[PDB]
C-alpha cells in the first residue's frame, strides 16, 4: 500500500488483496526475487536493494503516487500560495513615495485618533451589531460540543 | 449652477456645487471674472446670427448637453471592455440637435451595423472605438456642432 | 482557455512579480497553476521548465507568454485520476487490509516518496482524518484529496 | 446637473484631489466624471455608519478644538484653513493635496468621513505599509544595503542628496529599515497629537 | 507620431505610455526628434519641427488620435432631415466603407 | 501665487467661535513660503473623559432642546420657558447671571465656548469610590462607627446637622455603610435642571 | 458629603437627566454591555477547551 502503482498497468478493478498486488507492483520495477521478503505484515530486504528500489520506486511511482502527492500539493497551494501575490505597483509606490520622501515624514493625518480611544465605548459596533447577534449564537454552539 | 434661480434650478435639472461626476477640484473660482454674472452675457450672444428660443431652451439643455457631453462618454467599461452609453436623455438632447435620430444614433454608436461580403459586420465597438466614434461624436458634437 | 478565465489568470500572474516588469519566478509556476484548476506534478512542470536544480529553480524567471503556454501545455492532460484509482492508490496505508489507514505511515510516504513533502505538507494533508488508534478511513480521505 | 451634488462636491470632491500633484508636478489627478469617485475609493478606507452611536461621535469627543462652522463644520475655508492650524500642509502646488481633504464642508456628517478620510485619504496602510511589506517575505523586514541599492538603482534613479536625507532619516533597526513602521509612524492606537 | 498613434489608437496593449515607448522605439536617434527631460513618468517628447522645438504630453492622446468616422452615423447625418445637418455631412467620400 | 490658499484661511471665524470669542483664538499660521506651516501642530489631546459620552452629547443637542423659539441663539426667554417645559424655573435674575456667564449672544457656539472650556468642578466618581474604598483593610465594607467618628472628628469637620442630613440618606446595612452605593447615590447621570 | 449639604446648588452644574437621556447614543450599548460580558464569557471558554 505504497509500491502500488509501480504497476499502474498490472492492478485494476477497484480493490485487490494486499499481499498479492504487492508482488504485482514489485515485479514492475525489477525487484529481484532473492532480495525482498514477505511475511504477514513485514517486508525484509537484503543489503543494497530495499532502498535503491525505494528510491527508484520514487522514480517509478511517479505515475499515481507522485500524482497522489501532486493532488496534495494542489489542495494545499490553493490555500498557501500567498508570499509574492502582491508587490508590483506598491514597489512603484515606494518610488512615488521616494520622489516625495523629502516630504514624507512630514504627514498630515498622523496620530490624532487614538489616545482618547481607550476611554470610549461604541467602537466598531455597527459592523458589530448585526454580526454580533450572529456571533452570539455561534459562540454558544461551538463551546457546547467541546 | 451660479446664476441658478430656485425655479429653473428644479426645471433645468441642476445638481449642486460639487455634486457632479466631473466638476473636479470642486468649484475652482477664477481671477477677475465671476461665473455668476457671466451666465447672462454668454446667454445673450447666440441671438445675433440667429438661434431661436426653442433652440435656446435647447442651449440651456446644451448646458445639460455640455455637462452631458461631459456625460456622453462611454465610461470605460471595466468588465467587458467595450464600453456603453450612460444616458438616454443626453443622446436625446444631442441627435435631435443634430437633425438625425436618437435611437438610430446610439445603436450605431455601439454596434456598427456594417457589411463586408456576406458578413454584416455587426459587432460592438470598444470604449476606444465606440467612445471614440462617440467622443469623435461627443466632440464631433462639440466639433461638427461647432 | 477563455479570455474570461485567462483574465483571472492574468491577475494570478500579475500579482506574483519581482522587479515590477511582468516577471514570475519559476518556483511559482506550478502553485499558481494549481490554484488555476490543475494539480501539475513537480515532475510534469520540471519537464516544461527544463530541469533546473534548486539554485536556478529559485533564480530563473518566467514571463506571461512563457507561463500561460506552460499552463496550457499541462492543462490539456493525459492521466489524472478519479475515485476508483485513488481508493486503491489510498488503500495505500491499509496495514492489514482494514478500510482505514496508518497514521505515522501516511506522514512517512509523504516524506519518503518521489515528491518529498515537508513535515508541514505531510501533516496538513493527513491530520484529524485518523481516529484514537490513528486509523484513517481512506474511502473518505480519497474524496477529500480529489475535491477541494 | 448632479453637478449640484458635484458643486457641493466641487466643494467636497475636490475633497480628493484636484491639485494633489505638488512638488512632483501636475499629475493626472482626480477626475470630474462621476463614476471615478470610486477610484478615489482605493484601499485603506473605513467609514462608520450614520447613527453610529459612536465611532463617528468620537470626532465630537475632540470637535471643539478643530472646527469651523459651528453649526458644526470644517469647510474649504477650513482645511484651506484648519490644517495650517492642525495636521499638515500645502503650497498652491500641494494645495488641494492636503486641502483636498476639505475643499468644502466637513459637516459633522463629514467628520464622519474625515476621520473616515484619516483612515483612508493619502495612500493608507494597504498601499503605504505594504509598499515594502510586500517586498518583504514574512514576519520580517527589508535589508538596509539592499534598500540603498533600490532607491538609487531601481527605476527613476534618485540623487546622493535624496539618499543622504532619507538615510539619516531611515529607521535602521537591526541592519534593516523598519518599513512597516517607516510608513505606519502615521497610524496605530496610542496618540491623539496630529491630524485630525 | 500620428502613424504609431493610429496603430496605437486601434490597440488594446497600448497605453499613452506605450505610445511614447513606441516613439522612442521607432524614432530615437533621428536628427529632428528628442526625448523628454527624463519625464518618462509623465510620458512626453520634445521634437524639432521646422520652427524648432516643442514638448507634447501624451496622457489621454490615444483616444485623441482615433475619430473612426463611423459611416452608419455619417450616412444618417448624410441623409439627415432637419435645418441643421444635410449640408455639412455631404462629404461622404472619406468615410469608413470597409 | 502660493497665495490664494492663504486668502481663504479667514472664513473659519465667520461661523465658529470668534464671532463671539476672539477669546478662543484664531491662531496665525501660513508664512508665505508654504513649506513653513508644518510647524503649527496641536500635539497631545488626552486627559480623563473630556467629552464624556453621557453628558456632552446631550449638552450640544440640548441646543436643539434649549433653543425654544428656534432662532439660533439662546435668549433669556429660551432658558426659562425651556426649563418651565421640564419644571424648575430659575428667577429672571438667576437666569440673567447664568446668561452673563458669557458676554451676551449665547448662540450655538458661545454656548459650547463656555461649556467645554470649563473643565473643573467636583471630583470624578471613580475617585469618589476611592474615597472610602481606600479606607477598607480588605475586600469588605466600612464600619459605621468609623464613618460617623471620622466625619465629625477628622480634618475638615461637619456639624451634627451636617452628619444627620447625610445619615438619613446614608445606606446603612449590617452596621456597615457600604460606601460604593452612596457614591453612586450622590453623583451618577444626575439631576436636571441646573445649567445650561 | 458637604457638597450634598451645600454644593447641590449653582446654576451651571446639575443638568444631567430629565430630557437628556432622550439624546440617544446609549441604546445598543446597554445590550452590548451585558452581551459584551457574555461575549468574552463565550469566546474565552470556547478557545480554552
Amino acid at each position: 500500500q505504497r509500491y502500488e502503482i509501480l504497476a499502474a498497468n498490472a492492478i485494476p478493478k477497484g480493490f485487490m488483496d494486499g499481499k498479492q498486488a504487492c508482488i504485482l507492483m514489485i515485479k514492475a520495477l525489477e525487484l529481484d526475487p532473492n532480495l525482498y521478503r514477505i511475511g504477514q505484515s513485514k517486508i525484509f530486504f537484503r543489503t543494497g536493494v530495499l532502498a535503491h528500489l525505494e528510491e527508484e520506486r520514487d522514480l517509478k511511482i511517479t505515475d499515481v503516487i507522485i500524482a497522489f502527492q501532486a493532488q496534495c500539493r494542489g489542495y494545499l497551494a490553493r490555500k498557501a500560495f500567498a508570499k509574492r501575490q502582491q508587490q508590483l505597483t506598491a514597489m512603484k509606490v515606494i518610488q512615488r513615495n521616494c520622489a516625495a520622501y523629502l516630504k514624507l515624514r512630514n504627514w498630515q493625518w498622523w496620530r490624532l485618533f487614538t489616545k482618547v480611544k481607550p476611554l470610549l465605548q461604541s467602537a466598531e459596533r455597527e459592523k458589530e451589531m448585526a454580526s454580533m447577534k450572529e456571533e452570539f449564537t455561534r459562540l454558544k454552539e461551538a463551546l457546547e460540543k467541546s | 449652477i451660479a446664476g441658478a434661480s430656485e425655479q429653473m434650478r428644479n426645471d433645468l435639472l441642476l445638481e449642486g456645487f460639487n455634486n457632479y461626476t466631473f466638476l473636479s477640484n470642486g468649484h475652482v473660482p477664477i481671477p477677475a471674472q465671476q461665473d455668476d454674472e457671466m451666465f447672462q452675457e454668454t446667454l445673450e450672444a447666440m441671438t445675433i446670427m440667429g438661434f431661436t428660443e426653442e433652440e435656446q431652451t435647447s442651449i440651456l439643455r446644451v448646458v445639460s448637453s455640455v455637462l452631458q457631453l461631459g456625460n456622453i462618454v462611454f465610461k470605460k467599461e471595466r468588465n467587458t471592455d467595450q464600453a456603453s452609453m450612460p444616458d438616454n436623455t443626453a443622446a436625446q438632447k444631442v441627435c435631435h440637435l443634430m437633425g438625425i435620430n436618437v435611437t438610430d444614433f446610439t445603436r450605431s454608436i455601439l454596434t456598427p451595423r456594417i457589411k463586408v461580403g456576406r458578413d454584416v459586420v455587426q459587432k460592438a465597438q470598444t470604449k476606444e472605438q465606440a467612445d471614440f466614434a462617440i467622443e469623435a461624436l461627443a466632440k464631433a458634437k462639440f466639433e461638427r456642432l461647432f | 482557455f477563455s479570455e474570461e478565465q485567462t483574465a483571472e489568470f492574468k491577475e494570478a500572474f500579475q500579482l506574483f512579480d519581482r522587479t515590477g516588469d511582468g516577471k514570475i519566478l519559476y518556483s511559482q509556476c506550478g502553485d499558481v497553476m494549481r490554484a488555476l484548476g490543475q494539480n501539475p506534478t513537480n515532475a510534469e512542470v520540471m519537464k516544461v521548465l527544463g530541469n533546473p536544480k534548486s539554485d536556478e529553480m529559485n533564480l530563473k524567471t518566467l514571463k506571461f507568454e512563457q507561463f500561460l503556454p506552460m499552463m496550457q501545455t499541462i492543462a490539456k492532460n493525459k492521466d489524472q485520476g478519479c475515485f476508483e484509482d485513488y481508493v486503491e492508490g489510498l488503500r495505500v496505508f491499509d496495514k492489514e487490509g482494514n478500510g482505514t489507514v496508518m497514521g505515522a505511515e501516511i506522514r512517512h510516504v509523504l516524506v519518503t516518496l518521489g515528491e518529498k513533502m515537508t513535515e508541514e505538507e505531510v501533516e496538513q494533508l493527513v491530520a484529524g482524518h485518523e481516529d484514537s488508534n490513528g486509523c484513517i478511513n481512506y474511502e473518505e480521505l480519497v474524496r477529500m484529496v480529489l475535491s477541494g | 446637473m448632479g453637478d449640484d451634488e458635484k458643486k457641493e462636491k466641487k466643494k467636497k470632491s475636490k475633497k480628493k484631489a484636484e491639485e494633489e500633484g505638488g512638488d512632483a508636478p501636475a499629475a493626472p489627478p482626480a477626475p470630474k466624471p462621476p463614476s471615478q469617485k470610486r477610484r478615489a475609493q482605493r484601499s485603506g478606507s473605513n467609514v462608520f455608519a450614520m447613527f453610529t452611536q459612536h465611532q463617528v461621535q468620537e470626532f465630537k469627543e475632540a470637535f471643539q478644538l478643530i472646527d469651523q462652522d459651528k453649526d458644526g463644520f470644517i469647510s474649504k475655508n477650513d482645511i484651506r484653513a484648519t490644517f495650517d492650524s492642525l495636521g499638515r500642509l500645502c503650497t498652491e502646488q500641494e494645495l488641494d493635496s492636503m486641502v483636498a481633504e476639505a475643499p468644502g464642508p466637513i459637516n459633522f456628517t463629514m467628520f464622519l468621513t474625515i476621520f473616515g478620510d484619516r483612515i483612508a485619504g493619502t495612500d493608507e496602510e494597504d498601499v503605504i505599509v505594504n509598499a515594502f511589506n510586500l517586498f518583504d517575505e514574512g514576519d520580517g523586514k527589508c535589508k538596509e544595503e539592499t534598500l540603498k541599492r533600490s532607491l538609487t538603482t531601481w527605476g527613476e534613479k534618485f540623487s546622493q542628496d535624496e539618499v543622504d536625507q532619507a538615510l539619516s532619516e531611515a529607521p535602521i533597526d537591526g541592519n534593516g529599515l523598519i518599513d512597516i513602521k517607516k510608513f505606519a509612524q502615521i497610524l496605530t492606537k496610542g496618540a491623539k497629537e496630529e491630524g485630525a | 507620431v500620428l502613424a504609431l498613434l493610429d496603430e496605437e489608437c486601434w490597440f488594446p496593449k497600448a497605453t499613452d505610455t506605450s505610445f511614447v515607448e513606441k516613439l522612442i522605439q521607432e524614432q530615437g536617434n533621428h536628427a529632428k526628434f528628442q526625448k523628454s527631460k527624463q519625464l518618462k513618468d509623465k510620458t512626453e517628447f520634445c521634437i524639432l519641427h521646422y520652427a524648432g522645438k516643442v514638448t507634447y504630453n501624451a496622457s489621454a492622446w490615444l483616444t485623441k488620435n482615433m475619430d473612426p468616422l463611423n459611416d452608419n452615423v455619417t450616412s444618417l447625418l448624410n441623409q439627415s432631415s432637419d435645418k441643421f445637418v444635410a449640408d455639412l455631412w455631404k462629404d461622404v467620400d472619406r468615410i469608413v466603407g470597409l
